[PDB]
């Protein structure tokens, strides 16, 4: 029921004084729908999903103009931050920006975001009130004072509560077949004899959407963390995700262990047990 | 839809 | 300057069947900064034609990329993902282990 639209921007000065990399990617939930990448020699905001290709030339001209505008402001930002932190041009630095909106089950505005990182750490973030800023350090307070005097939060609030949510709803209706689907995980358990004394039980979830999932091990109905292993949810490369959870168990004790799968595509949570 | 205003740190 | 070493997973899009076309995936995640060198290997040699996802990042600002190529697994052929990053003193090889 609940949904999100997110833009992710990475700006990388590389060693020396060459032109920086700029990449923009747009997501609805866990589905990329647009891209622009200077390293791929992008000249236009490009579609990445068939449902967004349906938008006409005025959409694409506008998104191309805006993404080029974002590229320009990141190019300034890189120089500004060198100045704020007294850094030379010789080093490689990274600016990240993320903005977007979430809607609830009723498709009304739940939350907005607008935040930056510099060299892999928080720089500044729009707070939930969409009126105030969290400056992570002294340098970011300069940005905060500037953005307060210019009423930037008030302009962002207009986009995050209005445009962002209005266009997210349009996409959810136009890309219905893709965006408003759940693909339930295909689940199975494997067994690998580590030695005469121990066996690995691996609990598998394949071809699920969205990415959000919980795999937990229980032992005789009690939560089990010790001798557990859980890999990051990973993309299959067809718009679905994969994940496994493993536990190493004493030989002959396999039957005590259950893997529990939760996903919004499932009628009900699943329980898997190793079976002779 | 992208943000339509220019912000600078 | 915060740096984070990539987590690496190598796997197929679909369950591997010998002689049946598939996709070999190498997923790198949780790394910073974004510049990273990812190669898919066949019997120790770099696959020249390899595709990749658009660089994106998580809540913690750490990056993730998928490198992939169409491939037909056989019994004898070995595959791997080779990853270099500023956080590694040497490139890391992770072998494709189908039977997990």
């Amino acid at each position: 029921g609940s949904h999100s639209m997110r833009y992710f921007f990475t700006s990388v000065s590389r060693p020396g004084r060459g032109e920086p990399r700029f990449i923009a990617v747009g997501y609805v939930d866990d589905t990329q729908f647009v891209r622009f990448d200077s390293d791929a020699a992008s000249q236009r905001m490009e579609p990445r999903a068939p449902w967004i290709e349906q938008e006409g030339p005025e959409y694409w001209d506008g998104e191309t103009r805006k993404v080029k505008a974002h590229s320009q402001t990141h190019r300034v930002d890189l120089g500004t931050l060198r100045g704020y932190y007294n850094q030379s041009e010789a080093g490689s630095h990274t600016v990240q920006r993320m903005y977007g909106c979430d809607v609830g089950s009723d498709w009304r505005f739940l939350r907005g975001y607008h935040q930056y990182a510099y060299d892999g750490k928080d720089y500044i973030a729009l707070k939930e009130d969409l009126r105030s800023w969290t400056a992570a350090d002294m340098a970011a307070q300069t940005t905060k004072h500037k953005w307060e005097a210019a009423h930037v939060a008030e302009q962002l609030r207009a986009y995050l509560e209005g445009t962002c949510v209005e266009w997210l709803r349009r996409y959810l209706e136009n890309g219905k077949e893709t965006l408003q689907r759940t693909d339930a995980p295909k689940t199975h358990m494997t067994h690998h004899a580590v030695s005469d004394h121990e066996a690995t039980l691996r609990c598998w979830a394949l071809s699920f959407y969205p990415a959000e999932i919980t795999l937990t091990w229980q032992r005789d109905g009690e939560d089990q963390t010790q001798d557990t292993e859980l890999v990051e949810t990973r993309p299959a490369g067809d718009g679905t995700f994969q994940k496994w959870a493993a536990v190493v168990v004493p030989s002959g004790q396999e039957q005590r262990y259950t893997c529990h799968v939760q996903h919004e595509g499932l009628p009900k949570p699943l329980t898997l047990r190793w079976e002779p | 839809l992208l943000l339509g205003i220019g912000i600078l740190v | 300057m915060i740096q984070r070493t990539p987590k690496i997973q190598v796997y197929s899009r679909h369950p591997a069947e010998n002689g049946k076309s598939n996709f070999l995936n190498c997923y790198v995640s949780g790394f910073h900064p974004s510049d990273i060198e990812v190669d898919l290997l066949k019997n120790g040699e770099r696959i020249e034609k390899v595709e990749h996802s658009d660089l994106s990042f998580s809540k913690d600002w750490s990056f993730y990329l998928l490198y992939y190529t169409e491939f037909t697994p056989t019994e004898k052929d070995e595959y791997a993902c080779r990853v270099n990053h500023v956080t590694l003193s040497q490139p890391k090889i992770v072998k494709w282990d189908r039977d997990m």
